[PDB]
């Protein structure tokens, strides 16, 4: 979690309420006696309006983005329409305590501290319903069905479009906890209803239940925020809180709670009230704690007159190990996803989820206040069950977090340290200057390596059970994205320039670098296949060859066979890596046994056909048999056979071989020449005679006329 | 998309039909009559034309069937419901309902059949479930329903009320918003809804947010929005008193039956709305519409009968090398599934594709023209789905033609040339022209300014053989320019508007389908003192064409459900087929069924690929089989073509003449043949002849039963060995004995451990390459399992020097296994590298004890040096471990 | 599973060639196949170019040859009428039916399309 401060701007007065323009271009604040009507984007004033006499405590748009109320201490509420002109007036008997409006019809509904009114777009009156005391929020339903009415003696009050009281709620406490603010789920079908959408006359006034799945969050004074469903009944216990609450809100689909009041800060809570971080940190009470309608921006208003604008922004917390990938979903489940069977299996974490590493039946979840190691335990490749493996209950603070069969790593600033998995302490390894990245790179079960990079450029090899660093490089700038070849006989380093170096572990020599690399992933299956993401493309290397770039969106997360895993905004993808490419890469350079090596990881026909043929030209019979047995061409193959034979019992002449080849495909002329050249113009002869084609058969009688 | 009427059911007594209702899922259709008539019927003509009278007096109005427990429900206009079900292959009445009142004015099932409204004319509304009263029957308001519909999650339910309001409600008689009308604006008089359908998304969406809802008025003006829109595609119709809306089953066409003052209609539009065709139905007035359960046949109700419609929809399918590769949409993805369909080896590819705008297929290449989210994109794809180049583009690639080596995508008002291959990769060199550029002989690269000048003639299609291109125009106006650098070489002019063209392969005459179907030929390089002529070969209702690529004057067009192949402007007989043209080659068509392949698309049967021979194959194949061999010979020499030399040459070979089959391979230039047919001769028996005749021909299978029933299993071993069918060989070794079994044993098992290690399939390889005897192989195999006690047991089990023990003991260096990796470095007796690797894994305990046996003792100073290091960087307790370590207690 | 069974004599030699391998081999000769005249391997017994497999000598196992063509007259198994022949100088009796067998009742074949004959034709 991180929210980024887009613009702040202090007003002069206390900002009582605020709106956001269904388009989201801009927004509108109640500070004073006036109406301040903001730019989204930038945070510039566009115009104060000026149509109350007093204090404005309130004001909504119509979810149709053409007009929005606007109550006042002037006992009185002016409907302004877009464009910022007050078209509509009518006036109650106390101040207005807040108004909203119905999400479906637009049916207005502007509550005061005697008796609440409903006016609808067409209706010529404002019917007034008294009420039994105070009244502080109103919330109407998704479907516009119901309104509820919180009060000042901690009760709320559900009534129907016309005013009859449904059902009355009562949070205990009676008048020691007044409800303060309350919202209904955002979340139904009806969520899409308004997506698609394209002189002050004043008004005169005229004085199951069951099956339904709502949701009403209820912000009390008594410090509570409690989930009510339209039947009375509650949802689940109280959520105690330390500070008096002022406003609770939710995001566009429902997902997220926003709290703000007597604590000078606003928090994010999960829908069942989990607490997941701080938005920002006031100076003052925030009296108003809205989110954008279709973004992750939020808006909060203080008492100071102080208003921010926040970006949130939510950061990936995931693992992968070969065909395995575990990520956060929802903010406090862990999903492990097979990248083969695409079977994803969940697990319920209750809290806010901080780190992951996955390993081979192995995963550690970083809790804040304690890690979960999860293990799987029958023995099949596609196997599912995670159980709880142990519950090292301390809270953690740790860089990195990484899990190996039988222990846990943490990285922290300079010390990477190993424990059990028990919570015991076992070892420590103190570093250079900083380390930036860690990966377990295999090995026996309670022996593990792990390949560790620097910000001093220095890359190391840290074996779980023994107190030494192996030195593998010192680089010259910063590390970022270590990987190492299938064969743990080559490393990959990106350092902070884009700059994908490769280095021979080995012999401490460099093999190539590339310009643009954010992640790097070797290929585990194919040892010379390598990838690297960065700068919006893809890359796929073969050896120290040129490169096979695409456009993509996202960075590189595993390089598995054929299928590269890049992840895009918590969404994994597979890219299928095109094998032909490096195969004509490696057959251009006469490399067969490595082009066959690449083609094995799967081409089509025509392709395993060329490499056949080519092979053939090339005199390499062991790949060609095996291309043309993967095409089971008996023609080829009997003919690579009888060259097999015919080189066994003695002939080893590399023309005649040629020569056979090119006739048997067809070429007819250059076959012949290779047979001349071989010292065999007899063959020659013999095949233009075959063909019928005598004319060059003229050209090829050197021996004479010896019959 | 085409369309033509096909058949016609003259109902009885000629009594007027009111609604016809095709169930979707079983071809029933439900027929009701203006005298109290009431008919189920079901096609393949009539198999179940049956007379439900029972009860039905006056007339009958609505007519819906329930689907899922395919339940029909029929009123009258006496307000008699009666709900039928199909007892003993007869529908019998089920349910029978009566409210005295009024007349129910429209019925309709839920999305999943379990609930049902019923709307009457006095305003009642009357909901039920399979059973009975589901929840409530609501009295409304002072209002005249006509119309009742459902939505995809059966939340609202949307009226339609007489004087042409549609009022939303919630799932009970609660009022919401009523609909806001965009598609009428400037009418003045009364209007009527005549037809409301909203496409509950079953077969997937055309479009991941495409309109589903559609409504119209008698006025003729339809609007097609999505749940309740503000801005929505609208439509105007010359269709007067229009009598029907209905979606196609997977919504992505719309038929709108009316009629024009003028005479009967049947429009179809996309929907997004575009337009797509006219029926022009027979009869006095159309009634009803309803579409098959596959979208192909829509029977429509004029009088008293039942006009039948074929339809042909636009199915986004290719041919590439050996593959079918065809597209659709499904319920559960969001984006289209292409399944790339390898006929050869009978396997699938299924790819997830979000845009695709067209499939389009040249030799062994396939470009999907796709919408991204550089905003279009072409997918160059392989013939097994893998793309092997996404070329993002910025025009719209509305029409896709394809050459080998060139890829032409052309926009309304551009096209867009990118060269993705040479006669052989990328070279790419692409450009951009506007239509009314005339660009000269070459030249700017990567221009866009010209995708936005705006024409008044658009493209509507395009097409490109080796050395033109072709650029239909909206006016008829054909375009030819010189393909490898675009310039624009003719105008034309030609007559209809183009929807399909197709070049032979000479590109010297280019057949042009309409927007009609209406086949013509059109001759570019013919000129009459003018350009271009045409040909007078004018056909009628063709959907489909496809030249050879070996003859510029074969041809092959379907015509309805006939295929007609043409030798310069000759048709013969007629096959009678439903396929689309896969191929056209060497006297051979190869075409395939998708209309049945779609209904399964999972499960493509290689039932639906057939084979056809035009006339001369046939004829030369039937003459092979009446007169003996030599005499077709020379009648084949009398007309010859390799492909007839082919087949007598393997005729020949069958009946194992080896004079007329070396023969015919000389015809065809075929030196595998003819040394095929050498080694043949120069064997000297039957049977054995029989045998390599049978093997030539690729039943594998038939060659191995015959050599084992000659009892010859050394034959039937050397025949699964030159192919790589190596369990094959190991389960023929099982019986028997052979000269030398061992070998070819270990053989085998080495091949199929190499055959399992290709394919990254270790664990398997490991099963084998120990029941035979590989050791390089094996250690990588345990290493890449990171089986490391597989590993120290190949290592122990090894002699004492090998050349594979140094490669085990660098593995276990790189694992970290110090004492695994001494002792097989010392077992290589390479006591160097085993003290080496002791300092770099930093065991001086071992390296100090190697150093006193073996006697290098330099390692005293590389201690001295490391803890002087230790001691430099403070850490005094890691130089006293070490020194404990290494036995060094003074220090 | 071969271990620690060689003879204790010969543990040494077999270790002694292992360790130092020794590709040096004489190339076995060929000689034609009686059917097609093909030139195939002495021991090979199965010729690649008729497919037939052809009748080993009973005196040195090799395939037989039309020109050194003979056998035994009690068994009538084929031998190599100069290959028997030596054989017969230090044995007595006939390596396949162990009956009395000199020298003198060898008689080189000519016509041996007798046995040269396949038994699906014939
Ligand atoms: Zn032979
Ligand atoms: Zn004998």
């Amino acid at each position: 979690m991180r929210a980024v401060l887009t613009w702040r701007d202090k007003a002069e007065h206390c900002i009582n309420d605020i709106a956001f323009k269904p388009d989201g271009t801009q927004l509108i604040l109640a500070a004073g006696s006036r109406l301040l009507v903001y730019d989204t984007s930038d945070g510039t004033l566009l115009q104060p309006l000026k149509g109350h006499k007093d204090t404005v405590y309130c004001v909504a748009y119509a979810k149709d983005g053409k007009r929005f109320a606007s109550g006042s201490a002037d006992k009185s509420v002016i409907i302004w329409t877009s464009k910022l002109e007050g078209i509509l007036k009518y006036t109650h008997n106390d101040a207005i305590q807040c108004v909203s409006y119905n999400p479906i019809t637009h049916q207005l509904a502007s509550c005061s501290s005697s008796d609440f009114g409903l006016w609808s777009p067409e209706q010529k009156s404002v019917s007034k319903h008294k009420s039994s005391s105070k009244i502080i929020c109103c919330s109407w339903t998704n479907d516009g069905q119901y309104l509820a009415l919180g009060m000042f003696n901690g009760i709320i009050s559900i009534r129907n479009k016309n005013g009859e009281e449904k059902v009355k709620i009562e949070r205990p406490g009676g008048s020691l906890s007044p409800i303060w603010s309350i919202c209904w789920n955002p979340s139904s079908r009806w969520e899409s209803f308004w997506m698609n959408r394209e002189k002050s006359a004043v008004y005169s006034s005229q004085g199951n239940l069951e099956e339904r799945n709502d949701i009403l969050a209820v912000a009390d004074w008594g410090q509570k925020v409690s989930f009510y469903q339209l039947s009375g009944k509650q949802i689940g216990k109280d959520r105690a809180l330390n500070f008096d609450p002022c406003c609770i809100s939710y995001f566009t689909k429902g997902e997220y709670i926003l709290l703000g009041g007597s604590d000078k800060q606003v928090s994010l809570f999960t829908k069942d009230g989990v607490r997941l971080g701080t938005v920002g940190e006031q100076n003052s009470w925030v009296w108003t704690c809205q989110a954008k309608p279709d973004s992750n921006y939020v808006v909060v208003g203080c008492q100071d007159g102080t208003i921010s604008f926040y970006q949130l922004i939510f950061s990936t917390v995931h693992g992968l190990y070969k065909d395995r990938y575990a990520y956060r979903d929802s903010m406090t489940d862990v999903i492990v996803q097979h990248l083969i069977t695409e079977q994803k299996v969940r697990i319920k974490c209750k809290e806010l989820v901080k780190k992951i590493a996955i390993y081979r039946n192995r995963l550690a979840i970083q809790l804040p206040e304690k890690i979960l190691i999860y293990e799987l335990y029958s023995e099949d490749l596609s196997d599912m069950h995670y159980r709880v493996k142990e519950k090292i209950i301390k809270k953690f603070e740790c860089n990195l977090l990484v899990v190996c069969a039988n222990h846990i790593i943490l990285c922290q600033e300079k010390r990477l340290q190993c424990l059990s998995f028990s919570g015991v302490k076992e070892r420590e390894w103190q570093m250079e200057s900083l380390i930036r990245y860690i990966k377990v790179i295999g090995g026996p079960p309670g022996r593990e390596g792990l390949l560790v990079g620097l910000k001093n450029g220095q890359i190391l090899k840290i074996f779980v059970d023994n107190l030494f660093a192996i030195v593998l490089l010192k680089q010259a700038t910063a590390v970022r994205c270590l990987d190492m070849s299938a064969s743990r006989k080559k490393l990959a380093v990106v350092d902070e320039n884009d700059t994908c170096l490769v280095y021979d572990i080995d012999t401490k020599e460099l093999l190539f670098q590339e310009p643009n690399a954010n992640s790097v992933a070797w290929n585990t299956q194919c040892e010379d296949m390598l990838c690297f993401s960065g700068g919006g493309y893809l890359n796929i290397k073969a050896s120290t060859f040129p490169v096979h770039r695409q456009k993509l969106q996202g960075f590189v997360v595993g390089y598995n066979g054929s299928k590269i895993f890049c992840l895009h905004v918590f969404s994994i993808s597979a890219v299928e890596v095109p094998q032909s490419a490096p195969m004509y890469q490696y057959l251009d350079r006469k490399l067969f046994k490595e082009a066959y090596q690449i083609a094995c990881l799967g081409v089509t026909d025509t392709d395993w056909r060329e490499l056949a043929m080519e092979a053939l030209e090339g005199l390499d019979f062991e790949t060609a048999k095996k291309a043309f047995i993967r095409v089971q061409d008996l023609r080829y193959l009997e003919l690579i056979s009888s060259i097999e034979e015919r080189k066994k019992r003695g002939e080893t002449n590399n023309d005649l071989f040629l020569a056979d080849v090119f006739s048997y495909q067809g070429k007819f002329h250059e076959a012949a020449k290779l047979y001349k050249r071989s010292g065999h113009e007899n063959l020659a002869l013999e095949m233009y005679t075959d063909l019928c084609m005598f004319e060059y058969a003229k050209d090829f009688l050197g021996s004479g006329d010896p019959k | 998309m085409f369309f033509y009427l096909s058949k016609k059911i003259s109902i009885p007594n000629n009594v007027k039909l009111q609604c016809v209702s095709w169930n979707k899922e079983q071809g029933f259709i439900a027929c009701g009559g203006e005298d109290g008539l009431l008919k189920v019927l079901k096609l393949e003509s009539n198999l179940s034309m049956n007379q439900t009278l029972e009860g039905h007096s006056g007339s009958v109005q609505v007519v819906t069937w329930n689907e899922q427990y395919q339940k029909l429900t029929t009123s009258d206009e006496n307000g008699l419901i009666i709900v039928w079900m199909l007892y003993k292959g007869s529908w019998i009445e089920e349910m029978i309902n009566n409210r005295n009142k009024s007349v129910v004015r429209s019925m309709s099932w839920n999305a999943d059949g379990q609930k049902i409204c019923i709307v009457y004319e006095d305003g009642a509304v009357i909901v039920g479930s399979v059973d009975g009263n589901r929840i409530w029957g609501k009295d409304l308001k002072g209002i005249q329903l006509s119309h009742v519909t459902w939505s995809a999650d059966s939340k609202v339910l949307l009226f339609g009320m007489a004087n042409g309001e549609i009022h939303i409600y919630d799932n009970q008689g609660n009022f919401m918003i009523k609909m806001k009308l965009s598609c009428l604006v400037n009418v003045t008089g009364a209007i009527s809804i005549a037809g409301i359908h909203w496409y509950h998304g079953t077969e997937g969406y055309v479009e991941p947010d495409c309109p589903c809802l559609a409504v119209c008025f008698d006025n003729g003006r339809c609007q097609i929005m999505r749940h309740e829109n503000d801005q929505n595609p609208v439509l105007i119709d010359t269709g007067m008193y229009v009598v029907g809306i209905q979606w196609n089953h997977m919504g992505s066409v719309l038929a709108v039956a009316g009629f024009q003052k003028a005479v009967n209609i049947v429009q179809f539009y996309t929907p997004f709305g575009e337009h797509l065709g006219t029926l022009k139905v027979p009869g006095k007035e159309i009634s009803a519409l309803s579409w098959e359960g596959g979208g192909l046949k829509i029977a429509l109700a004029v009088d008293s009968f039942i006009y039948f419609a074929n339809i042909r929809p636009n199915y986004k399918w290719g041919y590439c090398s050996n593959t079918v590769v065809y597209a659709y949409t499904r319920p559960d993805r969001p984006e289209y599934c292409v399944v790339f369909w390898d006929t050869k080896n009978n396997e699938k590819y299924v790819k997830y594709v979000k845009g695709l705008i067209s499939i389009t297929t040249c030799g062994d290449f396939c470009i999907l023209a796709t919408k991204a989210d550089a905003t279009f994109v072409l997918v160059l794809c392989n013939s097994i789905g893998t793309p092997l180049d996404p070329k993002y583009i910025d025009i719209v690639p509305l029409f896709v033609a394809m050459t080998k080596t060139h890829v032409i995508a052309a926009s309304k008002e551009a096209f867009y040339t990118w060269q993705y291959r040479v006669a052989s990769r990328k070279e790419g060199r692409e450009r951009i022209y506007h239509v009314d550029d005339t660009p000269s002989g070459s030249m700017g690269v990567l221009d866009y300014s010209k995708t936005i000048q705006g024409t008044r003639d658009p493209i509507c299609a395009i097409t490109a053989s080796d050395k033109i291109l072709i650029v239909g125009r909206e006016s008829g106006t054909i375009q030819r320019y010189s393909l490898p650098n675009v310039g624009l070489i003719q105008k034309y002019s030609l007559n209809c508007r183009a929807y399909q063209l197709s070049l032979n392969c000479n590109s010297s005459r280019l057949a042009i389908i309409d927007i009609s179907g209406v086949l013509t030929f059109f001759d570019l390089d013919a000129r009459v003192t003018v350009v271009g002529e045409l040909l007078k070969l004018e056909r009628r209702d063709v959907w489909d064409m496809k030249w050879a690529k070996d003859n510029p004057d074969l041809f092959a067009m379907m015509e309805k459900t006939r295929m007609y192949v043409f030798r310069n402007l000759d048709p013969e007989e007629p096959i009678q087929t439903s396929g689309y043209i896969c191929n056209f080659e060497d006297l051979e068509i190869k075409s395939v069924l998708l209309d049945e392949i779609l209904k399964d698309p999972e499960h493509p049967n290689k039932d639906y690929l057939i084979n056809f021979e035009i006339r001369s194959l046939r004829d030369s194949r039937a003459l092979i089989e009446k007169v003996g061999i030599k005499d077709a010979s020379q009648f084949i020499e009398d007309n010859p073509h390799p492909r007839l030399w082919r087949l007598l040459a393997e005729a020949a070979l069958q009946k194992l003449d080896l004079y007329t089959a070396e023969q015919a391979f000389v015809r065809c230039k075929d030196y595998q043949g003819i040394k095929f047919v050498k080694r043949l001769g120069k064997l000297l028996s039957e049977s054995m002849k029989q045998a390599e005749v049978v093997g030539y021909f690729g039943r594998f299978e038939e060659a191995e039963r015959t050599y084992l029933e000659m009892d010859r299993r050394d034959l039937a071993i050397g025949l699964r060995l030159k192919l790589g069918d190596w369990f094959r060989v190991l389960q023929l070794l099982k019986t028997g004995s052979g000269d030398a079994d061992d070998s070819l044993l270990e053989q085998a098992n080495n091949a199929i451990g190499d055959y399992f290690a290709d394919r990254q399939k270790w664990l398997n390889a490991v099963q084998y390459y120990v029941q035979g005897r590989n050791q390089e192989r094996l250690a990588e195999c345990y290493y890449m399992l990171e089986d490391y006690e597989g590993l120290e047991n190949l290592a122990i089990s090894l002699p004492e020097n090998h050349k594979l023990l140094p490669e085990i003991a660098q593995m276990f260096v790189r694992v970290g296994m110090c004492e695994q990796a001494v002792t097989a470095f010392l077992k290589c007796s390479q006591p160097k590298a085993a003290v080496d690797t002791c300092v770099h894994l930093n065991q001086w305990n071992k390296a100090v004890e190697l150093a006193k046996n073996h006697s290098m003792k330099e390692i005293g100073s590389l201690l001295a040096r490391y803890a002087s290091h230790l001691l430099e960087k403070n850490k005094t307790l890691d130089a006293i471990e070490l020194y404990r370590k290494a036995n060094y207690f003074f220090d | 599973e071969y271990r620690s069974k060689i003879d204790a004599k010969y543990k040494k030699k077999i270790e002694g060639m292992v360790r130092r391998p020794d590709i040096s081999e004489i190339e076995e000769a060929t000689t034609p196949c009686p059917f097609c005249k093909f030139l195939l391997p002495e021991c090979e017994l199965l010729c690649p170019g008729c497919k037939n497999s052809i009748p080993y000598c009973i005196a040195t196992g090799r395939h037989m040859l039309k020109d050194d063509w003979t056998v035994c007259p009690h068994c009538d198994f084929p031998a190599l009428y100069s290959e028997l022949k030596i054989m017969l100088n230090t044995e007595s009796t006939c390596p396949m039916c162990s009956e009395r067998l000199n020298a003198a009742q060898l008689k080189k074949i000519s016509d041996c399309t007798q046995y040269l004959r396949t038994e699906e034709e014939l």
